[PDB]
């Protein structure tokens, strides 16, 4: 990523690494994307956390509220200009449409 | 007049839509050309009036009437057993009917029959037309029960014979006889023999409708916290939803044929969990979808402990909850009860994912800072809109902690704060403070938090910032006043 | 009714905020335009136009 | 501004007062400004406290008072305005003139 | 525009009463 | 006129509460008939979508 | 005069950790339970304060009530807790069964003791 | 029909007390109240009221006797074998079973095409012919005689069925 | 007892001037009417159902395509069809007319503007059913409508008018209660008088200002304005009337008030006046408009707007003339 | 062809068999689909092929193996069922 | 069922009302003590000095009464004798102290020493000398002001809640010559027994004046009703110490009779005599009796400094449960 | 499923038969879950599913 990047490594496979390098990528770094634990802390409060970080939330029967998806005709594109759209900048930028549905 | 029952017909207006096509059809000379006539002065009527004076009989009990029924005793009693018809003069009137339904035939009014095809499709045009909205759905509910089996099972053949025999024109019945396709394949009384099973299955469906609701609708009228639409259906052997829309359909239905507009609010109450998964709106040509997760996340059988705290949420967890239960006691009050399931019941229920008792916050107001100006700087502002201002920075904005940030008990809330067009600062409501976050549109109808186990497996167990802090929060009003604070010592009165 | 749905209010389902009332106030409300007299100075309209 | 526009319809319209919820906006209110008053040959504003809400804990004979103490300003007030008036146009318009001297 | 669903009410010329014994009437 | 030539060319009549997908698929009546139609979608979007 | 413990990480997870609207449960939960609690007259009060507040009681929360009977021998009190867990089919551990007989015993209720060892 | 501040207001026109709505209301109103109903809950922790006795007891204190005393008696729309077949495939027969103010009717369209009465029609005739197969197969019991069948009979078997209880075309048989 | 209810309003014409006041209602009712909406074409009905409820309403519609079901369902009823007889058919003539078949303590209004007989026929037989008719002739575009801009003139009981202004005020801004039984009916029959009178007089003032030779209209109406003499409908009509007058081969424009419907309004007038015995003719500016209007009616033009009158005041003094 | 094409007519879905059934009103849905996307366009000759029984657009294509190789042979009865299959104008045991 | 607007109704007709719905049921207690008191306190006010006859006399002369107008009593336009400024025009010097002590809780999230407002109370004193002369020391002065405590943990045992209270018992009840008291236990018991009664009371307890009797501190039975006084444990003011207790005592019979709020309060006014005081016990245990959804929004609305004091009512309730010092 | 056949390395890309034949000689190839969980030894659905349990069935009979 170079100067302003966090991100140390790239997202899958790599060339070979030793020593710190090595147990950083393989164990680590964080690794923000994991369904299971979120990043971990250090020693004195990981334990302490150890059964708060398991899962996403507690509720495995959560009813679908708001909109639901068209798949007929199917768009490319949602970019309009918006006035009070304060998450613009997010709801930019190409993602990848991949979900439960 | 006032009681308008079938004698005397409500007059009704002109130009009204005709029941049936060759009404439709009508040229509009010969439709003037019709008489206003009552309805047993049609030949059918007539007939009618005939067959109908014994229904009559059965009622009025008259000695004009045991007089009638001795003569059809009497004229009944060519059979030659005798006695099934002395054991049925209860009910040798039906017998009667039955056999002069059967003998009813078409022709000339002037020849020996009694009416024509014309005048009978008269009368049912006319009957059909003088029907309100309630007779009509009662003529459809007759057709369900009666015709729909007899016509699935008939041929398309045997329809056309039997209108053939309606019209009773000998020359097409003639024609029809000369066509050899026609003969061959009416004769199929065992496939017909499906019709009374097909009939017997709609007559308890409506049975069903007709007769068990009235009861179990009094049960969960009466006392829903004893009967609620789970324990109703368990114990009466039917669906779940069939159960509600019964209870549903027969509320409306009641409000319907009266002229009160119904409660919109009991399909919301009896389908709460219903009413937010599948009552979108659609656009023209879209062909929406489903959504069967809410989120995407790792399923709780691939470890011990997500395994178990799912079935406690669960045991802590309703799996039916209604309007009465505990998390609705917030809504003390008939006119909360009212607004909260009427309209803007998506707003509630989406304000917040968890059920709780609140459906929300209490606002509250801050303290204006002295304006060394004075009154020639008060007037500002007031404006004509409410200006909504939500803190960002650091510590601030992050989605992970959405619920720690604006949770009223954390020291370091986001601090919104509302200037109202007359000047007052006041806080946030909760969906003013939770609409500056990502978007979150799901709900848990069944997890009630109070009723989670305790004392068995959930026994929780356990610088000078803090005295800093507590010093912030301080009054500090000692500065300007071991030289302990005393009461003041009263020096006029001595 | 006009709906297919005879079970629905509002048989297009609208979001229950299209139909939240829209409240309002005008500035008049809140301070009003006084209008400050000609002087010796600039007596009339004409006047002010010439000086400004 | 109704969904039934096209051009309100369309997701890129600004006749809205929302955004991704719903589409144009229902018969709604606003107040213009009328600065015609001064168009006219006499123009005043009388000043006066509310009279038409009761207050929150006020008895209907104290409700009735502050009509009564209102009225007597009123009665007041238009006598004033009728005089300047009669030296205005000159004429002669408080006719009756059975009131004031009660 | 909806239906009336007028082939119900054609559905009634027939000679119903021929075969049903009363089809009209009561059900026993 | 205007209003006369503008219908409801736009809107369509709401859900009802057990009404089916547009792909017939149900939930909590008919099961394992339901079909994912997440793959059928493009792969990105240039635009966060609604849902 | 405050919360036993009231904050971020002292609560299961599955609960959805602290929720502050049900920071009342939480505490009156405690309370409940608080197993260095030896006031009956709480102990009873406490638990008409959660049969109103709606807080599911286990068989652990009548067997604090019960044991808080014993050393003063409230025996009608824990007569009339034996009493509601029969009229709410919560089934009494031995633990508290012995407290109550403990309570009615010490008390002399000899007839209560024989009564209370035969249904269970 | 008075506000607060005294003037008259609009009151909607009284309900017919004839209507089953009026009769709801009152129904509610002077009938007992719930917490009169039972005096003991269930044996186990369950508010009485499952049981047909205890259903039977309310109901008759409520001040209506059910039509429906025993189990045994109230219908059970699992049994039905024919209908959930001709319902899931084309459609619901019963259309109008859910009708209310004239809408939400299932029935096929008017104008005769390939959604439309005939069409219709003839797809339910080959499911129940289907079934009349199975019938004759062996799988299914033999179906009761029915009118629409009576009215066929020969002409003259009829008679004897008359003359006979003849339930069924096995008892016919046997006569 | 009664049940707590939401009041039943139904309206009836839906014509031009009908069909605004069901969106105004529908959209001021804020979920306590339940509206019904009647019209003789079903399909003229869900239209404006529809169109409303995707412009969103705050109450249900209920659609009507006969008499009885409004009779039996509505609890108040305005009606604003387009001539007189058709408010007859509806109100009385009808085998299922609503007063003719009014329920006990029912309220009807109508705003078309009928004739003093038939409203009192209306009134009368309205009270005989025990029901009550309050006769509201009003005045305003379909604009004023939408914008709810509408003078009413109802006579009838003061205790159902003051129990009803909070309807009226939901598409009507000034609403005067005229007397009862007629005096709303007179009040439109002058105020139609006038309005004719007013008409003829400013197309005869354009006209005396084009022959003269001032071209400019706008600051004529402005010192007319501020002047001691100047009509509403001179306002209305000058822009049209100069645009018309200076070339004259020009033909009018339509309008939603037209030269047939003041005909049809002032013939009321014509019937209600007395002195029949000495043939009735004391109102020689009232006859003059009258003919200025008849002869712009008979010259094909009766459909368009009132300021059509300029092409034809000679028209009707020949008429005059031919006498 | 839209992007949801196939999800839309699998075969034996229920957007698949609305489709056929649209396609001819009569098919018999157990047997009277077609298992492929190809649209051979004879339907016409289909139709012509074709008292009161269901019609088999693909019958040409269908082949419904013959059980039954062996058994009893009665000589009073023939070795052929009624309401049996259709042949094609090729298909042979 | 939503009836037509011919006259601009108000939508909601105070601030708080629905924030009011929005409070969980044991905080609407919490929050309903302290709004419940100050609003007593605001409908004792006019008639603070007025005795019994006096406040019979005033409720005759104003007899002109409309189907709900008003009671002449609860908010009574009579002309007070005693000049004030500030907020003793609308509040007695008892709930100018009580005040204070809410603001100081508020703004401490919990408990706290009693020096963050003995300051407040000193400066209130030499603000207002008579009246601090008149109050001082005195049984229904210190209880009015103490009964606030238990709100900072609604459910805590008497003797948590008495080790508490005791501090601030001590400075209420402490000379500010250092000359004499005539009994401080009998003070503070007396307190102590009242004080357990409004915590029963917002504990949701079937019979609090019953089990408040049964756990009362010793020798305090003439502070509650014959009745209930079969049963409780044996053993410098203006006003004496006896006349005190009795005044309790009837109006906590009041409080326990109540059927509700509006009824109880002008019960209590009708007594006469230290007005004030009498209402705002009146209403504190009515308060957290039944919660303050009950309280009548007119008076809530009427009361002069309800805009900041429920405000500090709303911070104390939901702080009270997870006080960031523990 | 979904199937990806490449043809420009045969010498008539073109031809009619290389596409048929490819799939139908892909389908042989394909073993089914139920034949390799016997032929391995183990269940067929612990191959599919995720459920915790299964973690004791990967490891060796101890």
């Amino acid at each position: 990523g170079g100067p302003g990047s966090p991100v140390r490594g790239p997202g899958y496979y790599a060339p070979p690494m030793e020593g710190e390098h090595q147990r950083g990528y393989t164990a680590e770094w964080r690794d923000l994307r994991n369904p299971m634990r979120p990043p971990e802390f250090p020693t004195p409060w990981e334990r302490k956390y150890r059964q708060y970080a398991r899962g996403q939330h507690p509720s495995y029967d959560m009813v679908y509220a708001g909109p639901m998806p068209e798949i007929f005709p199917m768009r490319r594109d949602f970019r309009k200009p918006t006035r009070w759209d304060f998450h613009d900048i997010e709801k930019q930028g190409k993602y990848r449409t991949s979900g439960p549905y | 007049a006032p009681q308008w029952d079938l004698w005397q017909s409500r007059p009704r207006s002109e130009d009204m839509d005709e029941a049936l096509q060759p009404f439709m059809d009508m040229p509009k000379s010969l439709k003037d050309r019709r008489y206003d006539i009552p309805w047993w002065a049609n030949p059918f009527g007539a007939w009618y009036l005939q067959n109908i004076l014994s229904l009559e009989l059965l009622k009025l009990k008259s000695k004009t009437n045991a007089e009638k029924i001795a003569t059809y005793r009497s004229y009944m009693r060519s059979l030659a057993s005798g006695k099934d018809n002395t054991m049925s003069d209860d009910d040798v009137i039906r017998n009667i009917i039955k056999e002069r339904w059967k003998t009813l035939e078409f022709g000339d009014r002037n020849a020996g029959y009694p009416c024509t095809f014309g005048d009978y499709i008269q009368f049912l045009n006319e009957w059909f037309k003088s029907l309100d909205e309630e007779g009509m759905q009662r003529l459809r509910e007759h057709f369900d029960r009666r015709i729909r089996p007899l016509l699935a099972v008939m041929s398309p053949v045997d329809i056309l014979w039997l209108e053939a025999l309606t019209q009773n024109s000998p020359h097409n019945k003639e024609q029809l006889q000369r066509k050899i396709a026609f003969q061959t394949s009416l004769g199929t009384p065992e496939f017909f023999d499906m019709s009374k099973r097909l009939r017997y299955e709609i007559n308890e469906d409506y049975k069903v409708r007709d007769e068990l609701g009235p009861e179990l609708f009094a049960l969960w009228s009466k006392a829903p916290e004893r009967w609620p639409p789970e324990r109703l259906s368990k114990m009466y052997g039917l669906d779940f939803t069939l159960v509600r829309k019964i209870l549903v359909w027969h509320h409306f239905k009641a409000c319907y044929d009266a002229c009160v507009e119904p409660d919109w609010s009991l399909p919301k109450r009896l389908f709460a969990l219903e009413w937010i998964r599948d009552v979108r709106a659609r656009k023209h040509g879209l062909f929406y979808g489903k959504m069967r997760f809410a989120e995407q996340k790792i399923t709780f059988y691939s470890d011990r402990f997500l395994f178990r705290d799912l079935v406690n949420r669960r045991e802590a967890s309703y799996a039916n909850v209604w309007e009465m239960d505990d998390p609705y006691r917030f809504l003390q009050t008939e006119q909360d009860y009212e607004d909260y399931w009427g309209d803007n019941y998506d707003v509630y229920r989406r304000m917040f994912p968890e059920m709780i008792g609140r459906t929300g916050e209490p606002v509250q107001q801050y303290g204006q800072m002295p304006i060394w100006a004075g009154p020639h700087r008060q007037h500002a502002n007031k404006s004509e809109h409410n200006w909504m201002f939500a803190e960002i920075g650091v510590n601030v904005g992050h989605e992970a902690l959405k619920k720690l940030e604006l949770d009223p008990t954390n020291e370091k809330r986001r601090r919104f704060v509302i200037r109202q067009p007359d000047g007052t600062l006041r806080s946030a409501k909760m969906s003013e403070m939770r609409a500056w976050y990502w978007k979150e549109e799901w709900a848990d109808f069944r997890f009630w938090a109070p009723q989670m186990e305790w004392g068995i497996e959930n026994t929780p167990s356990q610088a000078d910032f803090r005295k800093q802090r507590r010093i912030q929060s301080r009054p500090v009003k000692w500065f300007y006043e071991e030289r302990e604070v005393r009461w003041p010592d009263v020096i006029n009165a001595a | 009714t006009y709906g297919p749905h005879k079970s629905y209010k509002y048989t297009y389902m609208p979001d229950p905020r299209k139909l939240a009332p829209i409240e309002t106030t005008q500035r008049s409300e809140i301070v009003p335009q006084s209008i400050r007299p000609p002087t010796s100075y600039v007596p009339n309209h004409e006047t002010f136009l010439e000086r400004a | 501004w109704s969904p039934r526009d096209p051009s309100i319809f369309h997701e890129t319209s600004t006749r809205k007062f929302q955004d991704h919820l719903y589409e144009g906006e229902p018969l709604f209110m606003q107040l213009r400004q009328c600065p015609w008053r001064t168009q006219a040959k006499v123009s005043e504003r009388w000043e006066m406290d509310e009279v038409a809400i009761r207050y929150p804990v006020e008895r209907h004979s104290a409700h009735e008072l502050r009509f009564v103490q209102a009225r007597e300003q009123l009665l007041q007030r238009s006598f004033d305005l009728l005089t300047k008036l009669e030296k205005h146009y000159g004429e002669r318009l408080l006719l009756d003139r059975a009131l004031l001297e009660e | 525009e909806a239906e009336k669903h007028h082939d119900l009410h054609m559905f009634y010329t027939l000679a119903w009463w021929k075969l049903g014994e009363g089809i009209f009437g009561v059900d026993e | 006129k205007v209003d006369s030539f503008h219908a409801n060319t736009q809107y369509q009549h709401a859900w009802p509460l057990l009404s089916h997908d547009d792909l017939g698929n149900s939930d909590q009546s008919n099961n394992t008939k339901n079909i994912m139609y997440s793959m059928y979608m493009p792969k990105r979007n240039k635009g966060t979508a609604p849902w | 005069m405050h919360p036993r413990l009231s904050g971020q990480g002292v609560f299961p997870r599955y609960g959805g950790g602290w929720m502050h609207q049900f920071g009342h449960v939480y505490a009156l939960q405690q309370e409940l339970l608080n197993a260095e609690a030896n006031n009956w007259f709480r102990a009873m009060e406490l638990w008409h304060t959660a049969r109103h507040e709606g807080v599911a009681m286990n068989v652990s929360h009548y067997t604090n009530i019960l044991r808080q009977c014993v050393p003063p021998t409230a025996w009608e009190a824990s007569l009339m807790v034996l009493k509601q867990m029969r009229r709410e089919n919560i089934r009494p551990d031995v633990v508290g069964v012995g407290c109550a007989l403990a309570a009615c015993a010490d008390a002399n209720r000899s007839e209560e003791v024989e009564k209370v060892f035969s249904c269970f | 029909d008075v506000d607060a501040e005294g003037n008259s207001i609009l009151e909607p026109l009284a309900v017919s007390p004839t209507s089953t709505l009026a009769w709801w209301e009152k129904w509610k109103r002077e009938t007992v109240s719930k917490h009169e109903l039972f005096t003991e809950e269930g044996a186990d922790g369950t508010p009485k009221g499952e049981t047909f006795e205890e259903k039977n007891e309310a109901l008759r204190m409520m001040g209506i006797t059910s039509s429906f005393q025993t189990k045994d008696l109230v219908p059970q729309p699992d049994r039905q074998k024919l209908l959930p077949l001709i319902r899931r495939e084309e459609g619901e027969i019963a259309g109008s079973l859910w009708a209310m103010d004239g809408g939400e009717l299932s029935y096929p369209k008017d104008g005769g095409g390939p959604q439309g009465w005939g069409v219709r029609l003839w797809r339910e005739r080959q499911l129940v012919k289907r079934e009349y197969q199975k019938v004759l197969d062996g799988y299914r019991p033999v179906p009761q005689l029915s009118t629409l069948g009576n009215s066929v009979r020969t002409a003259g078997d009829q008679l004897d069925i008359e003359r006979s209880g003849a339930q069924t075309p096995g008892e016919l048989s046997d006569y | 007892s009664a049940i707590k209810r939401s009041l039943n309003v139904g309206v009836v014409g839906m014509g031009n001037m009908g069909v605004p006041i069901a969106r105004n209602l529908g959209f001021k009712a804020r979920s306590a009417m339940y509206l019904q909406i009647h019209s003789r074409a079903l399909s003229k009905a869900k239209r404006v159902c529809d169109d409303l409820s995707v412009d969103g309403a705050t109450c249900a519609m209920r659609i009507h395509d006969r008499y009885s079901t409004m009779t039996k369902w509505c609890d108040v009823i305005v009606l604003a069809l387009a001539d007189v007889k058709a408010s007859r058919h509806a109100l009385l003539e009808d085998n299922e007319s609503l007063i003719m078949n009014a329920r006990k303590g029912q309220i009807i209004v109508d705003h078309t503007t009928v004739d003093a007989e038939t409203s009192r026929e209306c009134a009368h037989e309205a009270a005989r059913r025990g029901a009550y008719f309050l006769d509201a002739p009003m005045s305003g575009s379909p604009r004023a409508c939408f914008n709810g801009q509408l003078l009413l003139m109802v006579g009838g009981d003061a205790e159902t008018f003051q129990k009803m202004l909070p309807i009226f005020h939901m598409y009507a801004d000034n609403v005067f209660h005229m007397g009862e039984s007629g005096s709303g009916t007179a009040a439109k029959m002058i105020s139609q008088a006038l309005v004719a009178s007013h008409n003829a007089a400013a197309a005869e003032a354009l006209s005396m200002a084009h022959a003269l030779g001032i071209e400019d209209q706008s600051k004529l109406v402005q010192v007319l304005d501020a002047s001691w003499g100047s009509s509403t409908m001179l306002r209305r009509n000058a822009p049209l009337l100069q645009d018309l007058i200076r070339n004259p081969d020009k033909t009018p424009p339509t309008s939603a008030v037209s030269v047939d419907r003041l005909l049809s309004d002032l013939a009321h007038l014509d019937a209600s006046l007395p002195k029949r015995g000495g043939e009735d003719e004391p109102f020689p500016v009232f006859d003059a408009a009258l003919r200025s209007l008849a002869a712009a009616s008979d010259a094909g033009m009766g459909d368009r707007d009132l300021a059509s009158v300029v092409h034809y005041i000679e028209a009707g003094e020949a008429e005059l003339r031919n006498r | 062809v839209p992007r949801i094409y196939y999800a839309w007519m699998r075969p034996g879905s229920f957007t698949r068999r609305r489709f056929e059934k649209m396609r001819n009103p009569f098919v018999d849905l157990e047997t009277g689909t077609s298992l492929y996307f190809r649209d051979t366009r004879d339907s016409a000759e289909a139709i012509a092929h074709a008292m009161d029984n269901a019609i088999d657009l693909y019958n040409e294509y269908r082949i419904v193996p013959d059980l039954y190789p062996e058994g009893f042979q009665w000589k009073h009865k023939l070795n052929t069922e009624y309401n049996q299959w259709r042949s094609n104008t090729w298909l042979t045991p | 069922v939503a009836k037509l607007q011919h006259n601009p109704a108000p939508t909601t007709l105070n601030f708080y009302e629905k924030s009011f719905q929005q409070l969980s049921d044991v905080q609407q207690r919490q929050t309903g003590l302290l709004i419940g008191a100050a609003v007593g306190d605001a409908a004792a006010r006019a008639l603070d000095g007025y005795t019994a006859e006096e406040v019979a006399a005033v409720a005759a002369e104003s007899g002109s009464l409309q189907d709900e107008d008003e009671d002449p009593v609860v908010f009574a336009s009579v002309t007070p004798r005693e000049h004030k400024s500030g907020l003793l025009r609308h509040h007695s010097y008892t709930f100018y102290l009580f005040s204070q002590l809410l603001r100081v809780m508020a703004t401490s999230r919990g408990d706290f020493p009693v020096q963050y407002v003995k300051n407040e109370w000193v400066a209130t004193a030499r603000a207002h000398p008579d009246c601090f002369v008149r109050e001082h020391a005195s049984l229904l002065h210190v209880l009015c002001i103490t009964m606030q405590l238990p709100v900072i943990y609604p459910w805590a045992d008497d003797s948590t809640l008495r080790e508490y209270a005791s501090d601030f018992l001590e400075f209420l009840t402490e000379t500010p010559a250092e000359r004499a008291v005539a009994s401080r236990e009998d003070v503070y018991a007396y307190t102590n027994s009242v004080l357990g009664v409004a915590l029963r009371c917002l504990q949701s307890n079937p019979d609090p004046y019953r089990n408040a009797a049964f756990m009362a501190a010793p020798g305090t039975a003439h502070v509650f009703p014959d009745d209930l006084a079969l049963y409780c444990p044996p053993a410098f003011p203006a006003r004496l110490l006896e006349s005190d207790v009795r005044v309790v005592r009837e109006c906590l019979v009041v409080a326990r009779g109540a059927a509700s709020f509006a009824e109880g309060i002008k019960a209590a006014i009708h007594l006469g005599g230290p007005v004030c005081q009498r209402s705002l016990i009146v209403g504190a245990l009515l308060g957290a009796r039944m919660g303050v959804r009950r309280i009548p929004i007119s008076w809530l609305s009427a009361t002069y400094d309800h805009v900041p004091l429920v405000t500090l009512a709303l911070q104390v309730a939901q702080w009270s449960w997870n006080p960031p010092h523990h | 499923a979904g199937c990806r056949i490449n043809l420009k390395a045969t010498n008539n890309p073109k031809s009619p038969t290389h596409t048929v034949e490819g799939v139908f000689e892909a389908v042989k190839a394909l073993r089914s879950v139920s034949e390799i969980a016997a032929s391995r030894g183990k269940v067929p659905h612990s191959l599919i599913y995720n459920i915790y349990p299964y973690l004791e069935e990967i490891r060796r009979r101890k």
